[PDB]
C-alpha cells in the first residue's frame, strides 16, 4: 500500500496560502483540505491540492463536515486539465490528532482506498524535516480491544520537480550553496550531535517517566528492541575498541599520508609558479 | 487620459500555479486565467493564479469554458476570499515565451471584459532555479496612434524592464504593447518556511543520515599522483628555452585547487571518527 | 508518420485491434498522435483509378 510519500513545497503551499483565506476570518479548528496524489508506484507522491471549507465543534468533537459538492465538480475541473491527479486523501495542519479524525478517513473511502492524511504545519519551529503523514489501517490490539482503529505514521519527504524551481528557488536568493565538501558535512556534526543526543534525553526522560506514570505504553516491545541494536556497540567505558584502536588510527592511516602527500606537490605547484610569475612582472617592471 | 505604469504585486500562492499548470502542459502551450483585484491605476495585485483545461489542439479564445468560471467563482465565496477576476495568462514553453497570433486576438476580447486583462506569458525553459523568466505585457491601444504613442510616466521600471531587451522578435511585439513591472509584495512568513523546508529536507534528512577507503584514496592518488606530471610538465614546457614560445600560459588550475578540497572532503570525513565517537 | 518520423503509441483507441493488419491512411490529430477511426481505401490519385469511363457511344453492331 503506502510506504512513503512526496509532499512538494507547492502543494504544501496550497495549505499554506488557505491558511491566509479562513485565519483572516476564523475562527476555531485549523486548515482542512482534500489531498490530490499522484500515484506512479508505491511510492507516493502529492502535486496539487484543493482546499474545502472545513469546522470541527469542541463540544461536540465529534462532529466534522467536509463540503462535497465542492469535492465532486472541482474534481472534475483538476481531472479535465489533469487525467493523472487524482485524490488519494485529505490534510488538515494539526498540529495534533482529536480522536474525531477516525471517521473524517472512513467516510471518503468511496473516493479512494486507502485516504492518506497529511499532517502539515503552516509555522515552522521544530524539531526537523516538518509536517507529518498517516495511514488508516486497522491492528486491533493484543490485549482484545474491539477493533480498533488507529492512524500509523508514515515518512514524509519532499521532493522537486522540473518548472516549478523557477520562483520558488529564486525568491530567496540569500542562501550559500553549499558548499560542499568543507562546512556542508561539518555543520551536520555539530547537529548530528545535538538532534541525535537531545531525543536521546527527551526519550530516556520519558522512558524513567513510564515507571512513574504513563503505562501503558508498555510499549510494547519495539522501545528497547531496536536499543538493543543500537547496542552492537554501546559505546561505554571505555570505548572498547582493543580490536578498533588500531583501526581507529589505521583508517586514518592514507587520509593523514595523501594530505602530507598532496600539500607538498601542491605547495611545489603554489610556491614555485607563484615565484616565477612575481618576479618576471616585479623586477622587470624597474 | 491619464495613464500610470502599473506595478503587478504577485502572491506566493499565484506564483504556484502559473508554473505548475504551466508544466502540466509541457511541451504545449496553455491557457490560463489571473484572478486579483484593481487597487488603482499604477498598482495592481494578483491574489490567486489557478488552472484551465490545457488545449491540444492549439490555444483559442473559446478554450476558456465560461459556465467553468462561473462554477468556480461560486465556489471561491464558500472559499475564504471569493474576488473578482482580473486577467489572462498563457505558457509558450515551446519558445522564448511570446505573444502569439492567438493571444492577440484574445486581447481586444478579454480587454473588453475587464480593463487592463495583462497578457502574461510563462516559459519553463530559460532556467530552471535563480531566473524570474515568466514574462508579461499589456496592450496599448493601436487607435491611440493619433496620440501620444509613449506611455508610461514613471519610466524606469519599463526602461530597466526594457533592458535587456531580450533579442528581437520579442521586443518587436513592443508594436501594440508595453511590458508590466513584476515585483514581490512579500510572503516571508511562507517565504521563510520556503527556504526551511527546502534546506531541511536536503541536509542529510535528520542532518544525521549521511553522518573505498584507502582505495578511494588508492584512486584518488592516481588523481593526486598521476595528474601531478601532466599538471608538472607544464612548468617545463613554460621553461622552451628560451624564448620562442607564445607566452604567457597559466596551467596552475584547476587541478591544484580540487585536490585542495579533495583532502578537504577527505580530512573533515575521516573526522567523523573524532567527532561522531567522542 | 508520413512526414518520415516514426513514433510509438498505445493501440487505439478508439477502433481495437479486430482491424486490421498493419495499414495507413488513418486520421491522427497533429502532435497528439491519437488515431481516432481506420480509414480506407488504398492509395493514389491516378493509380487507384486509371480512367473512369462510364460506356461507349457505339455498339458491337458497328462492324
Ligand atoms: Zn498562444
Amino acid at each position: 500500500a503506502v510506504q512513503k510519500v512526496v509532499v512538494h513545497p507547492l502543494v504544501l503551499l496550497s495549505v499554506v496560502d488557505h491558511f491566509n483565506r479562513i485565519g483572516k476570518v476564523g475562527n476555531q479548528k485549523r486548515v482542512v483540505g482534500v489531498l490530490l496524489g499522484s500515484w506512479q508506484k508505491k511510492v507516493l507522491d502529492v502535486s496539487n491540492s484543493f482546499a474545502v471549507p472545513f469546522d470541527e465543534d469542541d463540544k461536540d468533537d465529534s462532529v466534522w463536515f467536509l463540503d462535497h459538492d465542492y469535492l465532486e465538480n472541482m474534481y472534475g475541473m483538476f481531472k479535465k486539465v489533469n487525467a493523472r491527479e487524482r485524490i488519494v486523501g485529505w490534510y488538515h495542519t494539526g498540529p495534533k490528532l482529536h480522536k474525531n479524525d477516525i471517521a473524517i478517513n472512513e467516510l471518503m473511502k468511496r473516493y479512494c482506498p486507502n485516504s492518506v492524511l497529511v499532517i502539515i504545519d503552516v509555522k515552522p519551529k521544530d524539531l526537523g524535516l516538518p509536517t507529518e503523514a498517516y495511514i488508516s489501517v486497522e491492528e486491533v490490539h493484543d490485549d482484545g480491544t474491539p477493533t480498533s482503529k488507529t492512524f500509523e505514521h508514515v515518512t514524509s519527504e519532499i521532493g522537486a520537480e522540473e518548472a516549478e524551481e523557477v520562483g520558488v528557488e529564486h525568491l530567496l536568493r540569500d542562501i550559500k550553496d553549499t558548499t560542499v565538501g568543507t562546512l556542508s558535512q561539518r555543520i551536520t556534526n555539530q547537529v548530528h550531535g545535538l538532534k541525535g543526543l537531545n531525543s536521546k534525553l527527551l526519550d530516556i526522560r520519558s522512558y524513567l517517566e513510564k515507571v512513574a506514570t504513563g503505562k501503558l505504553p508498555i510499549n510494547h516491545q519495539i522501545i528497547y528492541q531496536l536499543q538493543d541494536v543500537f547496542n552492537l556497540l554501546p559505546d561505554v567505558s571505555l570505548q572498547e575498541f582493543v580490536k578498533a584502536f588500531y583501526l581507529k588510527t589505521n583508517d586514518q592511516m592514507v587520509v593523514v599520508y595523501l594530505a602530507s602527500l598532496i600539500r607538498s606537490v601542491v605547495a611545489l605547484h603554489n610556491l614555485i609558479n607563484n615565484k616565477i610569475a612575481n618576479r618576471d612582472a616585479e623586477k622587470k617592471e624597474g | 487620459a491619464v495613464d500610470t505604469a502599473e506595478q503587478v504585486y504577485i502572491s506566493s500562492l499565484a506564483l504556484l500555479k502559473m508554473l505548475k499548470h504551466g508544466r502540466a502542459g509541457v511541451p504545449m502551450e496553455v491557457m490560463g486565467l489571473m484572478l486579483g483585484e484593481f487597487v488603482d491605476d499604477y498598482t495592481v495585485r494578483v491574489i490567486d493564479v489557478f488552472a484551465m483545461p490545457q488545449s491540444g489542439t492549439g490555444v483559442s479564445v473559446e478554450a476558456v469554458d465560461p459556465v467553468f468560471q462561473a462554477k468556480m467563482l461560486d465556489m471561491l465565496k464558500q472559499t475564504g476570499r471569493p474576488e473578482m477576476v482580473v486577467g489572462w495568462y498563457h505558457s509558450h514553453p515551446g519558445f522564448g515565451c511570446w505573444l502569439s497570433g492567438v493571444d492577440i486576438n484574445t486581447q481586444q476580447s478579454f480587454e473588453a471584459l475587464s480593463e487592463r486583462a495583462v497578457a502574461v506569458v510563462v516559459d519553463p525553459i530559460q532556467s530552471v532555479k535563480g531566473k524570474v523568466v515568466i514574462d508579461a505585457f499589456r496592450l496599448i491601444n493601436a487607435n491611440m496612434m493619433v496620440l501620444g504613442h509613449e506611455p508610461r510616466q514613471t519610466t524606469s521600471n519599463l526602461g530597466h524592464l526594457n533592458k535587456p531587451s531580450i533579442q528581437a522578435l520579442i521586443h518587436g511585439l513592443n508594436r501594440h504593447y508595453y511590458s508590466i513591472t513584476i515585483n514581490y509584495r512579500k510572503n516571508e512568513l511562507e517565504q521563510k518556511m520556503l527556504l526551511n523546508l527546502h534546506k531541511k529536507s536536503w541536509m542529510e534528512g535528520l542532518t544525521l543520515q549521511d553522518y573505498v577507503v584507502k582505495e578511494m584514496l588508492e584512486l584518488a592518488k592516481n588523481y593526486n599522483k598521476a595528474v601531478e606530471e601532466e599538471d608538472k610538465m607544464t612548468p617545463e614546457q613554460l621553461a622552451i628555452k628560451n624564448v620562442g614560445k607564445q607566452d604567457p600560459k597559466r596551467h596552475l588550475e584547476e587541478h591544484v585547487d580540487v585536490l585542495m578540497t579533495s583532502n578537504i572532503v577527505q580530512c573533515l570525513a575521516a573526522m567523523l571518527d573524532t567527532v561522531v565517537f567522542k | 508518420t508520413s512526414t518520415r518520423q516514426t513514433y510509438f503509441l498505445p493501440v487505439i483507441g478508439l477502433v481495437d485491434a479486430e482491424k486490421l493488419k498493419p495499414g495507413d491512411l488513418v486520421g491522427v490529430n497533429k502532435d497528439s498522435y491519437l488515431i481516432l477511426e481506420t480509414l480506407p481505401t488504398e492509395y493514389d490519385s491516378r493509380v487507384k483509378a486509371m480512367e473512369v469511363d462510364e460506356r461507349p457511344t457505339e455498339q458491337y453492331s458497328d462492324i
